[PDB]
């Protein structure tokens, strides 16, 4: 309840009481009153934007986990997320967990073909309903997508939805970090973190790549 | 088929839940694809509609303009030395003979880029200003997006039944060109070769010569 | 983890009791008697139940998270998921033992052999 | 109706039809919304604020991006890195960052201290701008005045309206120049004043079209 | 366009007279029964079923005679006998018949067992197709649907009409092409995919003319 209504926390802390967009009232999860730009003024775009955020969020959370696990595990050769795709062209191919025989994928075209066919059905079902569910909330279908019934209580669902978006926004921000850190450092996020941990004053953005960025 | 409620949609069967209300199959090319909700406002949608057609028409001219010198060079005039490729033709203005139309010295023989810019600014500027003004000496037919009167000498817009199918044919050929032009730009940067050369390569070894051949081209290197 | 086939691991541990490459502090003779006694006690406890449904779904200490301790449809769906994973595993392990009889390799070994066979 | 109203000047001059929502009610309304981005009144309001804030930052930025280079060229002062797109790297030099060279000025040594103070200082300052603060609470968002108009050049309503047009037009000119500095810096990789010097020396053999354009596809520059 | 009296015809504009019994209402009707073999409505029904069964088998056969050859000469896999007119001989080899060249796939060694198993399985399958069975009861002898349309691509009757045409059209092309496979194999001992490569290599010199033909006398 603290996350909804007019008494909800806001992105500008104390300096946000007099600075709140009219459309952002406290009805939807993750409402911190951060709509400085004119975006989402019209409810139609705001409703469309709210879904895209949760989608970009759930994707980022999957991406953030998956951009770290293979780099943190041996057998995968601690491959960097921005260097994982090339493995399909290696002689061995993509052997999950490094265990030979698992997938042994070697054709990039074949992988893309199955992905396109499967993802098109999946994304189509998510938009116009399908076998998993029909006539359900577009972003929060539940049912087959909530097997453990963790959100049965409306109150719990509300707080959990706040947890989902806040974790997602952190993942989206950190994924954007992965993109830039890789394009600048050239190393995986875990390697960048380890370097900082060792010698923070020496291993950081400013003391290593900031000068050559111009 | 391409108009009204039961029209063609972008997601085919799984499109019912993806059709924005404001999209009701009135304008041409309404497959019901505005997931982002950019054209929610009636006014914003109208502006984007004009922008889409203008881009589509430039794209269509661009597609022919980015292949015609290369075609003739491979078989035909065979005179645009390194100017056949679209992303290496503009540099021909600084040539010893400069820009020679059809590779013919007698034609144009331009060798001053500043003059070209000034000439284009006044020419394109006036026409664009007239398009924005919504009114000019030539016949405008009272349609800023579709000024049939003077711009349609052949009178192919005579009957609305052909007009309705022609207008969707325009945007669909147009959208394809815009999508392909975006292709020309991307393919050019990644491959560096002319678009028609890229095709030859794909036909040579489709499994090897494809987009994933240049997958590791832009990899940040420690 | 060990790189040894599941069939070959039986004899290897018998000759040298070990887990995850760590030698266990117990001669195989004590482990053999312990396994029989431990499993004997465990199975006698299981047989004490007299409710036919509870013999298949004891709950209580075996359902600490209370996921399917009710009569809801979630309980029915969860039980449907269990038997499907159960029947799959029964057929799958039948695959393990038949493949080890024919090919000679274990699970991961059969997978690698098939991939190389091409 | 010289600047506001229906007889206001337009971005295409004679051949110009202003959008319905653009009715010459705000400064710099040359009726230019061909993309229809400010059709929504709420979005238009928020967009106007971004323009004024961007213009003021750009006006400060444009003046600040050339002042060290102008002084370095004329020999008025020696900076560790006078070029604007290199001033940030001064903090990593031997003696740190000294204002106008003089070691007795600022004499900053650590980027972390600069970063943390800026976050605290600008965090409070921007908080005061949106939620109001020490300078006053309840004042116009884009034009607070009061403490920010000590000289009172906006007391006359008519002059204030005309001067608001001047702020945007100098600001829009500054914003275009800033983008120019960035693009020129990325291409020429030389300070903005240096680019001007070269053009004045040989304007026909130093222009982008003659030096970089011909090498922007296939032949790197 | 493909149904009714205004349907397209096999002879195009020159079609003119068409068989009276050969009206629309059926997929793939181009008004071609010049031999007058389906004048009897009972025989016409039977011939329609025979065409779609010969067509469906041809589509499977056309794809099945090209894929092992394509994979072999594309380096995708190594078969015992890629060419279709020799794949049967694989059972008479040292390693029997291995699917995709993998000794741990199928690994058949006895042609009898292959023949016996096919007779039993095909016999029951064909019996199920003509009298119903485990997959479903018989309603349309050539368009069962239900268990045979799990994806539901023909749920809408309008799409079902146009889709039937696509099958007979694609099927007929398969029958003609598979008939070519039979002849090309006899005239040219090379596989059909090899023939296509030769025609692409030198169409002027590699074709049914400038080769064979005169040998066929
Ligand atoms: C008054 C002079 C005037 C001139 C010389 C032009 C010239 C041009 N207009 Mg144009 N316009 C002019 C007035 C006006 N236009 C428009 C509205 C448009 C549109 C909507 C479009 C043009 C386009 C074009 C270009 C396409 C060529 C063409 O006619 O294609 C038709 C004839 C043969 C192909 C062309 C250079 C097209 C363009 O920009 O192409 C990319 C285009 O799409 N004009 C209006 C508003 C009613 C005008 C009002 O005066
Ligand atoms: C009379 C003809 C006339 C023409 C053709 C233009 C054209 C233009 N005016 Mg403009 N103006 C004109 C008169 C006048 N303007 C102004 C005041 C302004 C302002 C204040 C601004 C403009 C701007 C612009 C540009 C808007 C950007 C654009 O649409 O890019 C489309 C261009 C292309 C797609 C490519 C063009 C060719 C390429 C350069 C080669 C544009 C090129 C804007 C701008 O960009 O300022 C620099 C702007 O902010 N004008 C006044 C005084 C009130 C005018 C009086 O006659
Ligand atoms: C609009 C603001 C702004 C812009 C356009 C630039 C642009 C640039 N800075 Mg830079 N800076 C800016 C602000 C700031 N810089 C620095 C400190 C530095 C250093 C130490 C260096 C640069 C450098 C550079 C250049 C190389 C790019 C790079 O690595 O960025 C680095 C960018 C940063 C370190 C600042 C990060 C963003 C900044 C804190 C945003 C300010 C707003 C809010 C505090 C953010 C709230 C969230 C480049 C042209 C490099 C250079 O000069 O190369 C020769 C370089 O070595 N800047 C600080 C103080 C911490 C800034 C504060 O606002
Ligand atoms: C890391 C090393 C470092 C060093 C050696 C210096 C050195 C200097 N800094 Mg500097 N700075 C350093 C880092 C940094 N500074 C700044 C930001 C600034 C600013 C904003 C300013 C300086 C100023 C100065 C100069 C002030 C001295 C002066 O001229 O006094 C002149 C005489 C006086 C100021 C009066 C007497 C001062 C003296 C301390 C008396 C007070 C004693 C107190 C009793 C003790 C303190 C507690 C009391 C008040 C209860 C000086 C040479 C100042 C400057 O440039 O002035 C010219 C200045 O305004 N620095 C930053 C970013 C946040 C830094 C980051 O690392
Ligand atoms: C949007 C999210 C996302 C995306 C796009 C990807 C994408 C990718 N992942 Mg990834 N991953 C993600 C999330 C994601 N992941 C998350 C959240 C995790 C944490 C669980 C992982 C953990 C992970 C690992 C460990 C690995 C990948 C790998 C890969 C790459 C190939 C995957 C593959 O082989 O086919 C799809 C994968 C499957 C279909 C899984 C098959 C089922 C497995 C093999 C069975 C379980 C192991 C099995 C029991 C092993 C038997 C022997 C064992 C007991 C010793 C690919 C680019 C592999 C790689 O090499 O990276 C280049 C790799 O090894 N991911
Ligand atoms: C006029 C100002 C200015 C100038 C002259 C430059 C100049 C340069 N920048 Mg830079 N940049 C600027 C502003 C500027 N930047 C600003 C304001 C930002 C913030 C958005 C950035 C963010 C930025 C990034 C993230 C990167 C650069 C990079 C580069 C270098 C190009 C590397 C390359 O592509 O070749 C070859 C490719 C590489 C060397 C791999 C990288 C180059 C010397 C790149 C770099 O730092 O190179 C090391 C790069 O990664 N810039
Ligand atoms: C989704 C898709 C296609 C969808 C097809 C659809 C919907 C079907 C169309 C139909 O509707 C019609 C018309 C008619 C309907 O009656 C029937 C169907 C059949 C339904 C294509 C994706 C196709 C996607 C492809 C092939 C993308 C290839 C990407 C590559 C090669 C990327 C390479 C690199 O990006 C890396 C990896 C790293 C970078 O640094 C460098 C570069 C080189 C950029
Ligand atoms: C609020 C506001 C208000 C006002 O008004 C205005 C403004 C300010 C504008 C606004 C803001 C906004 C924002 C902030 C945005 C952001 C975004 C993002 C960053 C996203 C991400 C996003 C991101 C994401 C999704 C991500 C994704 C990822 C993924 C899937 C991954 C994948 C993968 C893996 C796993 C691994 C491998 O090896 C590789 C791969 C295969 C690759
Ligand atoms: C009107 C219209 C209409 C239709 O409808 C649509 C459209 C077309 C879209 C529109 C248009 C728009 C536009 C034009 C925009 C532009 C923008 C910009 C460029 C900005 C800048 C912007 C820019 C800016 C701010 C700038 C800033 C800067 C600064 C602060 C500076 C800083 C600094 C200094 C001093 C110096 C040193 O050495 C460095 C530093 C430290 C770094
Ligand atoms: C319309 C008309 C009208 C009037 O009546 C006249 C007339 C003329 C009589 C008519 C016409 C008719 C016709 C044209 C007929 C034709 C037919 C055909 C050719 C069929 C095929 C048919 C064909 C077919 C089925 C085929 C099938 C195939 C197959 C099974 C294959 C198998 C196989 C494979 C995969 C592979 C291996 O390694 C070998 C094998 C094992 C061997
Ligand atoms: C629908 C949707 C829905 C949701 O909701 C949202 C969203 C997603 C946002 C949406 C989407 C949209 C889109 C897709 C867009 C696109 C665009 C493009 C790609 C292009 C244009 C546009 C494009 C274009 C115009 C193009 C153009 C081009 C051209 C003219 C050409 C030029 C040229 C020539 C001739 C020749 C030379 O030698 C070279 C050059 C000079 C180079």
């Amino acid at each position: 309840s603290q996350w909804y209504g007019p008494d909800r926390p806001k992105f500008l802390g104390p300096y946000s009481t007099n600075f709140v967009p009219s459309y952002l009232t406290g009805e939807f999860p993750g409402d911190y009153g951060w709509d400085t730009s004119g975006l989402s003024a019209d409810p139609a775009t705001f409703a469309r934007y709210r879904e895209i955020e949760v989608i970009h969020a759930r994707w980022a959370m999957l991406g953030a986990l998956g951009c770290v696990v293979p780099e943190l595990l041996d057998g995968t050769n601690h491959i960097a997320w921005f260097k994982a795709g090339a493995e399909i062209f290696g002689d061995d191919g993509i052997q999950y967990l490094g265990i030979p025989g698992l997938i042994n994928a070697k054709s990039i075209v074949a992988t893309l073909i199955v992905q396109v066919v499967l993802m098109s059905y999946v994304e189509g079902y998510r938009v116009n309903g399908g076998p998993a569910g029909t006539g359900l909330d577009a972003v929060y279908p539940g049912g087959n997508f909530d097997p453990l019934g963790l959100a049965d209580d409306p109150d719990t669902l509300a707080e959990l939805k706040v947890k989902e978006i806040k974790n997602g926004r952190l993942a989206m921000l950190s994924m954007f970090g992965f993109f830039i850190q890789a394009i600048v450092t050239g190393e995986g996020p875990i390697k960048n973190l380890n370097d900082h941990l060792a010698d923070a004053s020496a291993n950081n953005f400013y003391a290593l790549y900031a000068k050559n960025l111009a | 088929e391409f108009y009204g409620p039961d029209r063609a949609k972008w997601l085919g069967p799984f499109s019912e839940g993806s059709v924005p209300s404001y999209l009701k199959g009135e304008f041409p090319g309404d497959y019901g694809w505005d997931t982002a909700g950019l054209s929610a406002d009636p006014e914003t949608f109208a502006r984007y509609r004009e922008i889409e057609v203008i881009h589509a028409r430039w794209a269509m001219l661009g597609a022919l303009g980015c292949l015609t010198p290369e075609l003739l060079q491979n078989n035909g005039a065979a005179d645009f030395g390194e100017a056949a490729v679209w992303f290496k033709a503009g540099a021909s203005i600084f040539n010893e003979d400069g820009l020679n139309y059809l590779g013919n010295p007698s034609l144009i023989h331009a060798q001053s880029i500043v003059a070209v810019l000034l000439t284009q600014l006044v020419i394109m500027g006036a026409a664009e200003a007239y398009r924005y003004s919504g009114e000019g000496p030539v016949e405008t037919s009272g349609d800023s997006l579709y000024p049939g009167g003077f711009f349609d000498p052949l009178g192919l817009a005579d009957d609305p039944d052909t007009l309705a199918e022609l207008k969707v044919k325009e945007i669909k050929n147009g959208r394809l060109a815009m999508f392909s032009m975006f292709g020309f730009f991307v393919q050019g940067l990644v491959t560096g070769k002319s678009p028609l050369e890229n095709l030859a390569d794909h036909l040579a070894e489709p499994s090897v010569n494809n987009g994933f051949a240049s997958a590791t081209k832009f990899l940040p290197l420690p | 983890v060990t790189g040894d086939s599941w069939v070959a691991a039986q004899t290897l541990v018998y000759n040298q009791p070990q887990y995850a490459g760590i030698d266990l502090p117990f001669d195989i003779y004590t482990l053999a008697v312990l396994n029989s006694v431990l499993m004997g006690g465990v199975e006698l406890f299981r047989n004490s139940e007299l409710d036919p449904e509870r013999r298949c779904y004891p709950g209580g200490a075996f359902d600490p998270l209370n996921l399917a301790s009710d009569d809801s449809e979630r309980t029915q769906k969860l039980r449907e998921a269990e038997i499907k994973h159960a029947r799959l595993a029964m057929v799958s392990f039948l695959g393990y033992t038949v493949q080890a009889w024919y090919t000679g390799e274990g699970a991961l070994g059969s997978l690698n052999k098939f991939a190389n066979g091409f | 109706v010289e600047w506001y109203g229906p007889n206001r000047p337009q971005f295409l001059g004679p051949f110009s039809n202003p959008p319905s929502y653009l009715k010459g009610e705000f400064p710099g309304d040359y009726g230019w919304d061909t993309a229809g981005l400010s059709a929504d009144p709420e979005t238009f309001a928020r967009y106007r604020e971004l323009e004024v804030i961007h213009a003021r930052w750009a006006m400060l930025g444009a003046l600040g991006c050339v002042t060290p280079e102008l002084l370095q060229r004329n020999g008025v002062a020696n900076f560790g890195e006078a070029v604007w797109f290199k001033a940030g790297a001064q903090i990593f030099q031997e003696g740190g960052l000294d204002y106008l060279g003089n070691p007795s000025l600022i004499h900053a040594q650590s980027i972390v201290a600069i970063l943390l103070t800026q976050l605290v200082l600008m965090g409070l300052i921007e908080g005061y701008r949106v939620n109001g603060g020490p300078a006053g609470e309840g004042l116009d968002a884009l034009y607070p005045g009061e403490a920010f108009d000590p000289l009172g050049l906006a007391d006359d309503p008519d002059t204030f309206a005309e001067l608001k047009v001047k702020e945007l037009k100098n600001g829009r000119l500054a914003m275009v120049s800033m983008l120019g500095f960035g693009v020129q810096g990325l291409i020429t990789r030389k300070g903005p004043i240096e680019n001007l010097a070269d053009h004045l020396a040989a304007p026909d053999a130093t222009n982008f079209w003659v030096d970089y354009a011909p090498k922007s596809a296939g032949i790197g520059y």
